């Protein structure tokens, strides 16, 4: 009965297919879990209706007019807004974009959705594990917000290096080289070196995913209740 | 004090081969090969041994004869936990199991709390070991120890153990000791908040502290670990002794958790006062 | 007894702390010199890293001598990777690290020249050695990009080749210097004798090093007669052990003094040691060095490449490059895998001579002992990186 | 007369080698223009005087005790502390470095001076021209901060990649590709692919140079009086 | 209205070569090219012409017959300001006098102001020459009019240039135009806030609008610029008519360069509006 | 293993994507990209698509272009 609706900015989209990725959950869950309103790809009603929450796939784009349109409007119309995937959360792989491609060889700026309007959360992710998404939905379907706690946090995060865990952890001194982050690289830009993560820019997308999997980055106490 | 756990047993691995080449009680390489026997891990990630001497690499072994030869404790980071989605992807393993030291242990639950990410990974892990870690250093903080300290190669040392209250080297012919007060700069700066000596997050957790020399300590913080260790007692693998009649007591170790605590607390209060982000 | 720690000594780049042990006439009875400064941990940061990051972060290990530094890593990393510099291109790496030896020794005279210099001279005297400074940075930023920390030199070439009016335009201001720095180093000279230090101060036993008067040969050194081993063997006290943070380098199990005296002894012939001698030798270094800069510009190609193009991607093996920085000698070894570094070590030319300026001084009067070690003008930042 | 203080936490010391680079001003500057104090390179007083201001070579490192230790000092010693050069502004190259390196291998984590202490005013570069500390200087001399509000404005800078130009200023769609932030490169790491800059990270120090001269990042029309 | 300014006039180099491959005037190859007789720069770094056809990649040219093959006009970004720290530093030059758009322009001088790590750069320059530029494209951008819009290759157009109201494309056999409001999207998103039409800061000032086709209209905004133009019409180079007495009038290169700031200032107030940084 | 750096010679790769044909050319000089060009399956179709969707009442017409299964993010990128 909640309502969920997803508008896709300009992302490549994987975000909504981690959503179908949940199977289980998936076929009974448009279903009976959730109702799904005012998704192109979802759905086929032009104008969106007020909705609880909306998933927002992809950056926003300045120069493209329907783009900024739809968003002033997006904020009307979700009750709660909630960015998801890097690409609406961090701009992702966007910011490496400089226009000039053709056709159109004018749009070049990309900046995630949560600089143009406040964003209420935003989970990361290229994309986002199936899983996680599931769990918020539920967790949102369910109302709990000790365990969004940790997102509603997230949506601050924006601009996100690899770089960044070197700086944000690493240099901080709180890194103790147990190489979690590493293994939260959808990239696989990041690799450990004796023993701090050492990454090569070449191949990493600033999706943000290392920052958020360090256990020292930000510790919830949420999930000792989880296991037992 | 201890985590909240199911239960404290002191015991040891039967085998012969993980006698021989455990660290202390074996359990860890014993509790680890029996899954496989079992089956309820495929495989698990254990660390070592690296191109360095007495260099951790981790590495993921279907086989038991490969999890011998990672058994042995190597004191510096190998980050074992990069492994877990690498051994999960190719050498394909519905359930994984992974020896991990606490802090690398924080690190996995709350993505399993938390994935964010990790892909189909979360579910996977079946059972995870945690080994009680006061503190551990860099490679070549290490390195120093058993040079300018102990004066013997990297190659010389067989064993690296820390004992009570000391460092020990064995080599062949020789033991080697130095005081832990000698070993206090050293430990990486982010261990200086390691509030958890002992592994409360992991299933089952392992520690050489208050056991009898040879014997480990395991406790079982989870239900699945505790079943994995009734299953393995039952087995007759390992011969387990209550914790509380053999000294050292227990309440040893529990002191020597609480110090642990004492030490992370300040330094958090020290990192708050100071402008530096702190997690906790 | 009582022990006197100055701290940090001044007058020398970064951070070291004297300790000393003193009878009651005060003579010294055991000189300990560290260096104090953190580690910026240059040697270990580039390791996993590119390549061609490597010249461009280990320079920064030194903003005094970075020339040589850089030339060192480039050297051992076309080494490992077995690129060949075209003449050309050689000899522009050379002009570079003679520019960089005349310039780098004025800033250390600049520095002790408040001890050496009468005030009313002074002003004078500092305003000479920023006119022989600025001469000579001329050409090595025009040859090597903005210097000091020039971005032009690179693996296996340098990044452009100056244009015969760039070389012309050099050559006269290079050729017009050597006037002025020939009276220079006399005025120089002629000021430390004034001082007398009492003859005999700061002579130590430990052996020189040297490879090359100004580029160093990395064929002349032995990786069998070298070792390093960590200040906490080599220091008397624990406290000082742990305080120091400076691996010793150890030549032959000796301590070694590597300078322009050194330098000097090995190629000029100098017979001559003292604190004063290393003073002098400073000066007459310098003199040399200048030389060159205007011989291999005279006789330069202009249009031969100076790029030779290499394969990153390298064989394990480790390779030496050592080039002789206006402090000493410098070498740095690399091996390249996968086209990033796996091992990468530099010893300095301070980090030589840390361990020899302890035993330096002692005996004389301990306000003396200061100057014995601002003589060595240890830049610590190399030291330590 | 004015008393201007220097001092070196962890610095490569380029940034004192500049401001000797300004040779026709030097001679008679530390003579007449200035008055210099505190410092350890120039001077050889071991414990500060108060001071007009206090120039700080390189980044502090949060694990040496003394370094830390002299920090909370300079502050109450000098009545303005202006930190600079990148290593000071920054964190520069610094920032790479992961601990670990013998002896010492503790040390592994370094800030810039300004996020412990308030800063008055950073000017970076690495470094920095020495023009620059020398206008600064005949400046804060002659007392004029229409000049200096860039920087007053500088000193909030800290983190800086080369990667930053591009999320800073070409993804919002300011850069016109004029070429300016290539040139001030020391590094040499930034370079123009049409027409927009590109640049490789594997040559970055994170000096900050880039994001600073870019002409779209800040305009002062100060310079408009000094031409004419 | 036009920067502050010690003159208007409207000329034309004398030369063959210069009128015969000189967009306009020819005015910037021939004061370039005069400088470097009298020395007072020894180079300068004139755009083009770069690998591409018709694309400008930048050059510093000591040789007059250099800057010759520099002259002409190419509608793309060239980042001419890149080679400047290039051209002092190997080709070495005391004095160095370069062609800016005002959007390069604009960079330099606040550079020259707050070299920031310029080392010695700043002084370098001796005359800066500023190019009026109302908007220019990508090279994509610019490559759809010429193909799309004119049905050409971008071979065959020998030099383009922007009439006014339209954009005009030579080629051997034809000349071929487009109105402007077609034009109206692809230029970059940078210039939708570009004040300045004419180059303020630039020292002298050279564009086409203003001046009858052939002949160029300078501005000298600074003395040091007066003084090598003052120099160069005396060398009987160029020659001069004042602006006013000229039609197009001047004026009207004066509502021209109004327009601009309208479109700059609103362009503004929209992006201060919103929440995307703004210098200016 | 391969060596990076690369002959100017560009290169072609195509292989057929769920939605249809699909070619990547590159050169590499220097070791980076020099041109890229992509074109990816819906790129081709979507000149045909609008042809496609004549005659028949126009309702039916969304059902011809849905037919094609097009995926614009791979059509423009
Ligand atoms: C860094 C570190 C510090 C420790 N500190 C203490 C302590 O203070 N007190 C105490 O009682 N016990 C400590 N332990 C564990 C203890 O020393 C024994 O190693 C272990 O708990 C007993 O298991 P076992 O007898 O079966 O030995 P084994 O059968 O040899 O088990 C050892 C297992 O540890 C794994 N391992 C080795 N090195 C690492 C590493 N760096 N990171 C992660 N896993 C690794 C190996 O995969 C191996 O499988 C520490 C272990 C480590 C790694
Ligand atoms: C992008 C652009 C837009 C312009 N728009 C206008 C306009 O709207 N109205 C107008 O009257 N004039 C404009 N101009 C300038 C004008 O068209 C003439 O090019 C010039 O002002 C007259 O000089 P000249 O007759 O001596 O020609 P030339 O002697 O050919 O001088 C041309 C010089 O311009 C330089 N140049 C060419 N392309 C570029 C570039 N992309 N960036 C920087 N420098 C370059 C070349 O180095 C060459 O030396 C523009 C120029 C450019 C580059
Ligand atoms: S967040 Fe990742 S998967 Fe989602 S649209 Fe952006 S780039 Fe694609
Ligand atoms: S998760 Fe954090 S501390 Fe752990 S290895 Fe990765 S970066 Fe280092
Ligand atoms: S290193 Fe990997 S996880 Fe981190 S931001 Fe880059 S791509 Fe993402
Ligand atoms: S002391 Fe803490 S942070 Fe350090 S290795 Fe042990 S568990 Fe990890
Ligand atoms: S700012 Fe640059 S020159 Fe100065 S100490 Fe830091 S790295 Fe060295
Ligand atoms: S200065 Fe700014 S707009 Fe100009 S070329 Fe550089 S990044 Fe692009
Ligand atoms: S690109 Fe160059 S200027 Fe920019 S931060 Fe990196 S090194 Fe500095
Ligand atoms: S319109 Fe403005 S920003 Fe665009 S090229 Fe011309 S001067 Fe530069
Ligand atoms: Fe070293
Ligand atoms: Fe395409
Ligand atoms: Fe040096
Ligand atoms: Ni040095
Ligand atoms: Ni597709
Ligand atoms: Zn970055």
């Amino acid at each position: 009965k909640p309502r969920i609706g997803y508008i896709h900015l300009s992302g490549c989209t994987g975000d909504a297919m981690s959503l179908t990725e949940n199977y289980d959950i998936l076929a009974e869950l448009l279903t009976n879990m959730v109702d799904i309103v005012y998704g192109q790809t979802l759905v086929d009603l032009w104008e969106m209706p007020e909705m609880d929450l909306a998933l927002v796939e992809g950056s926003v784009c300045l120069q493209d007019e329907h783009s900024l349109h739809e968003l002033k409007e997006l904020r009307e119309k979700a009750k709660l807004v909630c960015a998801f995937g890097s690409c609406a959360a961090t701009g992702c792989f966007t910011r490496y974009s400089r226009g000039g491609q053709q056709a159109q060889p004018s749009h070049e700026s990309f900046v995630p959705i949560a600089d143009l309007i406040d964003v209420d959360l935003a989970l990361p992710g290229c994309p986002p594990s199936p899983e996680i998404i599931a769990k918020t939905v539920v967790a949102l379907l369910n109302n709990d917000m000790d365990y969004l706690q940790p997102m509603l946090d997230l949506a601050g995060y924006t601009e996100a290096c690899g770089c960044d865990l070197q700086t944000k952890v690493v240099n901080q001194g709180l890194c103790i080289g147990c190489g979690t982050c590493a293994m939260a690289c959808q990239t696989r830009a990041l690799d450990m070196t004796n023993g701090r993560p050492e990454l090569n820019s070449d191949r990493c997308i600033k999706c943000g995913i290392c920052y958020v999997q360090c256990p020292r980055s930000w510790w919830p106490e949420e999930q000792i209740k989880k296991e037992l | 004090v201890l985590g909240t756990y199911k239960e404290i047993v002191s015991a040891r691995s039967t085998d012969r081969e993980i006698q021989k080449l455990a660290q202390d009680g074996g359990i860890v390489t014993g509790l680890l090969a029996y899954a496989l026997d079992e089956g309820i891990i495929e495989g698990a990630v254990v660390a070592g041994p690296g191109e360095e001497f007495w260099k951790p690499q981790p590495m993921v072994a279907m086989s038991s004869d490969e999890l011998k030869a990672a058994a042995g404790t190597k004191y510096t980071f190998s980050p074992n936990v990069m492994m877990l989605k690498k051994a999960v992807r190719q050498y394909g393993i519905e359930k994984l199991g992974t020896v991990a030291i606490p802090c690398q242990t924080m690190g996995i639950r709350k993505m399993q709390t938390y994935p964010f990410g990790v892909r189909f990974l979360a579910d996977k892990i079946k059972l995870l070991v945690g080994i009680y870690c006061m503190e551990n250093f860099p490679y070549t903080s290490l390195q120093t120890f058993i040079c300018e300290k102990l004066g013997v190669s990297m190659e010389l040392v067989e064993k690296m153990d820390i004992g009570k209250g000391k460092f020990w080297v064995y080599t062949q012919d020789d033991v080697l000791t130095l005081p832990l007060k000698e070993t206090h700069g050293y430990e990486q700066a982010g261990c200086k908040i390691c509030k958890d000596y002992v592994a409360e997050l992991a299933d089952v957790s392992t520690g050489s502290v208050g056991s009898p020399d040879g014997w480990s300590t395991v406790i079982t913080r989870t239900d699945a670990g505790d079943s994995i260790f009734k299953q393995a007692v039952e087995a007759g693998l390992f011969e387990t002794k209550p914790i509380e009649e053999v000294k050292p007591g227990l309440g040893l170790l529990e002191k020597l958790a609480a110090q642990k605590k004492e030490k992370a607390e300040k330094n958090i209060a020290a990192r708050k006062e100071m402008g530096l982000p702190t997690p906790f | 007894s009582e022990r006197i720690v100055i701290s940090p000594t001044s007058r020398q780049e970064g951070h070291a702390e004297l300790v000393m042990e003193v009878d009651d006439e005060g003579i010294v009875t055991k000189g300990r010199y560290f260096s104090i400064t953190p580690v910026r941990g240059l040697e270990k940061m580039v390791t996993g890293k590119a390549p061609e990051t490597a010249p461009v972060m280990v320079q920064r290990i030194c903003g005094v001598c970075p020339i040589p530094h850089t030339l060192a890593s480039v050297e051992a990393i076309d080494d490992s990777l077995d690129i060949e510099v075209p003449k050309a291109g050689r000899l522009l790496r050379e002009l570079t690290l003679a520019a960089h030896h005349v310039n780098s020794h004025a800033i250390h005279h600049f520095l002790i020249a408040p001890d050496f210099v009468p005030e009313n001279l002074m002003a004078d005297a500092i305003n000479s050695v920023s006119e022989i400074r600025k001469n000579a940075q001329y050409v090595v930023d025009m040859v090597a990009g903005e210097g000091i920390h020039p971005s032009d030199v690179r693996i296996g070439g340098m990044a452009d080749n100056i244009t015969e009016l760039a070389r012309k335009r050099l050559y006269a201001r290079l050729k017009q210097l050597k006037p002025k720095v020939n009276e220079h180093v006399e005025l120089m000279i002629g000021l430390i004798e004034d001082k007398g230090l009492p003859e005999g101060l700061g002579v130590h036993n430990q052996p020189t090093l040297a490879s090359h008067q100004i580029y160093g040969d990395r064929t002349k050194f032995d990786l069998d007669r070298f070792t390093e081993i960590m200040p906490e063997s080599w220091y008397d006290d624990p406290e000082i052990a742990k305080r120091a943070c400076s691996t010793i380098p150890l030549y032959d199990g000796r301590n070694v003094e590597v300078g322009p005296r050194a330098r000097m002894v090995e190629f000029q012939g100098f017979k001559e040691r003292g604190v004063v001698a290393q003073h002098v030798a400073r000066a007459l270094e310098m003199k040399t060095a200048l030389s060159r800069a205007i011989e291999i510009l005279d006789e330069l190609d202009t249009s031969a490449p100076v790029r030779a193009d290499f394969d990153e991607r390298g064989t394990g093996k480790l390779g030496i490059g050592a080039i002789e920085a206006p402090r000493g000698l410098d070498v740095h070894m690399a091996k390249v895998e996968n086209g990033k570094i796996q091992f990468y070590s530099a010893l300095v030319p301070t980090t030589w001579n840390i361990p020899t300026m302890g035993p330096a001084t002692e005996g004389f009067h301990h306000e003396y002992g200061p100057h014995v070690i601002r003589a060595y003008d240890p830049c610590l930042s190399c030291a330590t990186h």
